[PDB]
């Protein structure tokens, strides 16, 4: 459900193979109470795409893949109607939950 | 139906004696035996004879004493000699009582004495009891030797426990699993499978045996007896014994539940097993605070606890694979 | 039979059983505790009638007078209107009533306080006269404390009612002596307080779990031809 | 015509199994009737032959219940499903009728459950690169949507065609198999005969694991595995 | 209303490869829009590079960029004029700017 693809992209900010350790964005996406800050955090996480691209390119392993545009609108087609924070947490926490998965990137 | 009655004294010691009745019956036979809880009495219904019950009890006592003689006034590092008994006098008192019971029963002679009950079998007991305007000297509470031995058999055979030394002090976590609706013999034997002997861990790396809830999680992680808790309702009564500077006292008596934790463990390990136990052990050894947050989330159904635990684990050394994350997501629903 | 109905909306129980180290608390308040509380109510409401050299004799005489107007040794009953739980607590209980150990020996001890959102208390009388009906009805209220001085208690309403001979499940507490003829909860309750006796009482409490947590809900017992109605719902009760 | 193996049908596989055991009974029957005396059941050599043939005729019947055949249809992975776990459910129900005794049926079901891969339950080291654990086999068995129809008469055409004693087959469901397997595991793990059960179960399992001769050989060091099949020379001439 | 994807398709050309146009400042401005006027300024700055990319797309064997239609501009103006609150304005500005960093298959 377009969760693994974005989780593997968020995993690029925590893994030691990318020696930048973007942990603030993980806290922002996990600690989201309403609509605006969750989108702000996911934008901040996605903004570091060239960082990861040039880090993997300059290190040797294949560059990371950006989340596909096909499920980008899928993110906003559901979170819009999660007016209640209680059910919004089920996805806000899960976004960072999948950010710590194994996600083998470079050999 | 013989329908053995169990003395109503203390719903913890009462549970121990009524819950060792089942193993006494099993060692003597007694097919189709069940346990009906009466709030605290915990009656047992079966079709066994009194002589057959006595034969099963003497078999259990023989096995226990044979185990006791393996280590050496004889003091053994066993469950019912020194592993769980925090008081030094009981280390010699209990084996003498058990062998006295063996001698009395093997001669078809009912016991005719009463003995002091230790704090291990019932934390509600102790040294002093408020009568009207003060306490009673000695140990006011006494129990008939037959029920005393039966409860000791139950505690040794069924109830899991953990001992952590850490130099001069000593912590003993004791857990007993209590049914709440109804159980048959197979269920109680499946619970008996949880008991493992000589849990005297000590060392220094395994310093996470403090925080009793974390210790019970660690113990249950490596146990794969039966996922009975998802189809039957069970509770856990647990307590800690501390010997900080020869000052024997109890500091924790919280009453948690076992169904949620077992359900969580089964749901997590259903996907991956190699990445489950290694994950949990690494997280316990490195991120103790993360483990506490995780167990709090399990017991309270809290979303932030899992994220905090994973973040703390990934900070130091935890791989935190994908399959366990997917299992957690599925549990979240 | 003029039955006194009161509602106690207080969170935590405070009565402990015969226990040490960890102080095991009663799931429901024993008749001894409620009798003592009502005796205290008589003490501070009408102090001219009960006057003693020491508080022990005043309490004993108030208890004796209450039992004089009581139906029999089978004392006040209760109905748990809320699920029950065992709430563990840690206290710094000093130990100085024993031999030696000076007078300042305080060590941490556990004493759980049973939590309750709502409970109902029914005293069973034998048609006390009107001039004292108001006396005991006022004595039913101002029940400030239960157990020890730790857990406060408050009333909601006080009334007198007949059993109207109505069939209903017995949602009260009765001794396991006569109701034997009738998922059971029976235990030692110490009906009679001691002052220098022990009857097994049944409880309408079960440890069922609905989804994950157990608490302690109702027992849904067999119906009894003697009952009483409160706030619409009718609950059965046993009387001698 | 359901096939247990990739290219071998169940019928031929069982025939090869029993043919392999034919030349072994004279070597193992005295060694197997002795170990039965310690559990409380004693029977003649013919009864031991009947019991072992009952185990042979029914050892892997879960290989054809809408799951193993579908996985073994073209290439589908097993996903760590233990078919043999349900086979004991038949044996405990079948052997009970064959011998009119409880403990012999229990031990037969236990031994037929014992082969293939054991279920490691109760304490473990902090590593397992396998599916031996019960927490995954229970989940896999949760998908047991009964058994295919052909099996019901299949056993009816199996025991009758070889010796013939009494035909009887149960009706497996989702919950009865779970209850039976848990009861078997509990009664094996916690009956006061602690090590004796293990010893006797292994003694009964040793003849049964001779399926290498019956099935297609896939092991290099099969010479050692075939040493036991060899017997003493009948005569010089 | 469907125009977010259309405008994000053009926005992605400002940061993707195979274009030699790495305009991250305009993306930051259009994503950090605190008020409507600066959001419109960032939109204009992004759209000013439409000839910049359209002329050179055909010079490198790539399809021309999907320049937003005037209907998309009308929808954006309607959404902006109805939002006097920075609360939903922040998420609206984030929504279209998020499409800039995506794995668009612009050049086959
Ligand atoms: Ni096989
Ligand atoms: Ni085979």
């Amino acid at each position: 459900g377009w969760i693994r693809n974005i989780g593997r992209y968020l995993s690029y900010l925590v893994d030691d193979t990318f020696e930048e350790y973007a942990y603030d964005v993980v806290d922002g996406i996990a600690k989201a109470r309403t609509q605006e800050e969750l989108l702000e955090g996911v934008y901040k996480a996605l903004r570091l795409a060239p960082k990861l691209k040039k880090k993997a390119e300059s290190k040797g392993c294949p560059p990371p893949r950006i989340p596909s545009p096909e499920d980008i609108e899928a993110l906003e087609e559901k979170v819009e109607q999660l007016s209640n924070p209680k059910d919004l947490r089920k996805l806000a926490v899960s976004l960072a939950l999948w950010a710590f998965a194994s996600w083998n990137n470079c050999p | 139906f013989n329908e053995f009655k169990t003395p109503q004294i203390d719903p913890i010691f009462d549970l121990y004696v009524a819950y060792g009745y089942v193993v006494s019956l099993i060692r003597g036979g007694a097919k189709e035996a069940t346990l009906i809880p009466h709030g605290a009495s915990y009656l047992i219904q079966t079709d066994v004879s009194n002589e057959e019950f006595r034969h099963g009890l003497v078999d259990a006592l023989s096995s226990m004493l044979s185990l006791h003689i393996a280590l050496a006034k004889l003091v053994s590092d066993a469950d019912f000699s020194a592993g769980a008994n925090i008081n030094n006098v009981y280390w010699d008192s209990v084996p003498r009582n058990l062998e006295k019971l063996m001698k009395d029963l093997e001669k078809k002679r009912s016991v005719k004495g009463t003995a002091t009950i230790p704090i291990t079998l019932m934390p509600s007991a102790g040294k002093y009891m408020l009568k009207h305007f003060g306490v009673q000297g000695g140990n006011p509470i006494k129990v008939d030797l037959l029920n005393y031995a039966l409860a000791w058999v139950g505690f040794h055979y069924y109830t899991p426990y953990i001992k952590y030394a850490k130099g001069d002090t000593t912590w003993i976590h004791i857990y007993q699993i209590a049914p709440v609706e109804e159980v048959d013999m197979i269920s109680i034997l499946s619970l008996k499978d949880l008991k493992m002997h000589l849990p005297h861990y000590y060392e220094s790396n395994l310093d996470f045996l403090i925080n009793r809830r974390l210790a019970l999680l660690y113990h249950l992680l490596h146990s794969e007896a039966l996922e009975l808790f998802t189809e039957k309702e069970f509770v856990i009564h647990s307590y800690t014994l501390e010997r900080s500077g020869n000052n024997q006292a109890i500091r924790s008596f919280e009453e948690e539940e076992i169904g949620k934790l077992m359900d969580f463990l089964w749901k997590l390990k259903r996907r991956d097993f190699y990445h489950a136990i290694k994950f949990i052990d690494d997280l316990l050894k490195k991120a103790t605070e993360g483990a506490l947050a995780l167990i709090d989330a399990i017991m309270n159904e809290r979303l932030e606890g899992f994220y905090t635990a994973l973040k703390l684990g990934k900070k130091a050394g935890v791989v935190s694979s994908r399959e366990i994350v997917a299992a957690l997501e599925d549990i979240i629903c | 039979m003029d039955i006194l109905l009161v509602c106690l909306r207080f969170p935590f129980f405070s009565v402990a059983k015969r226990s040490y180290q960890v102080r095991t608390s009663f799931l429901l308040p024993p008749p001894s505790a409620l009798k003592g509380a009502l005796a205290k109510g008589l003490i501070l409401l009408k102090p001219e009638k009960y006057a003693s050299s020491s508080l022990d004799e005043a309490a004993l005489k108030a208890i004796k007078e209450i039992e004089s107007k009581l139906v029999d040794i089978k004392a006040v009953s209760v109905a748990p209107l809320s699920p029950l739980i065992r709430n563990a607590f840690l206290l710094k209980r000093l130990r100085n009533l024993e031999s030696g150990s000076n007078a300042e020996k305080s060590d941490a001890m556990r004493r759980e306080y049973t939590f309750t959102r709502e409970l109902l208390v029914a005293y069973i009388f034998k048609n006390l006269t009107q001039e004292e009906k108001n006396l005991y009805l006022k004595a039913a209220m101002l029940i400030d404390v239960i157990g020890d001085t730790e857990s406060l208690a408050t009333p909601v309403w006080a009334s007198f009612v007949k059993p109207e001979d109505k069939k209903a499940p017995l949602a009260f507490s009765a001794p396991y002596t006569e109701i034997y003829s009738l998922r059971m909860y029976i235990e030692k309750m110490r009906v009679s307080p001691e002052y220098s006796q022990e009857e097994i009482f049944y409880l309408p409490i079960e440890e069922r779990r609905y989804k994950r947590i157990v608490y302690y809900a109702r027992i849904y017992p067999p119906e009894v031809e003697k009952a009483l109605t409160v706030d619409g719902e009718v609950l059965g009760i046993w009387i001698p | 015509s359901c096939k247990a193996f990739q290219g071998q049908t169940l019928r031929e596989h069982i025939e090869a199994m029993l043919a392999a055991w034919e030349i072994v009974k004279n070597k193992y029957i005295p060694s197997i009737i002795r170990v039965m005396k310690t559990v409380g059941v004693k029977f003649t050599e013919e009864d031991a032959d009947k019991f072992m043939k009952t185990l042979i005729i029914l050892h892997d019947v879960g290989k054809c219940s809408e799951v193993y055949q579908k996985h073994l249809s073209n290439n589908e992975p097993l996903r760590g499903f233990r078919h043999e776990l349900v086979s004991a459910y038949y044996a405990y129900n079948i052997l009970k009728d064959m011998f009119k005794d409880e403990t012999i049926a229990f031990i037969g079901a236990l031994v037929v459950m014992m082969h293939h891969e054991p279920i490691l339950m109760g304490q473990i080291r902090s590593l397992d690169k396998e599916e031996l654990t019960p927490e995954v086999v229970l989940d896999k068995l949760r998908t047991f949507n009964g058994v295919m129809e052909g099996t019901e008469s299949f056993i009816k055409s199996m025991i009758k065609e070889k010796l013939g004693v009494i035909p009887k087959v149960p009706s497996p469901t989702q919950e009865d198999v779970l209850r039976e397997v848990i009861r078997l595991s509990v009664l094996a793990r916690h009956r006061p005969d602690s090590g004796k059960l293990r010893m006797v179960v292994g003694a009964l399992l040793i003849p049964l694991v001779c399926d290498y001769k019956g099935a297609a050989a896939a092991a290099a060091a099969a010479a050692a595995a075939a040493a036991a099949a060899a017997a003493a020379a009948a005569a010089a001439a």
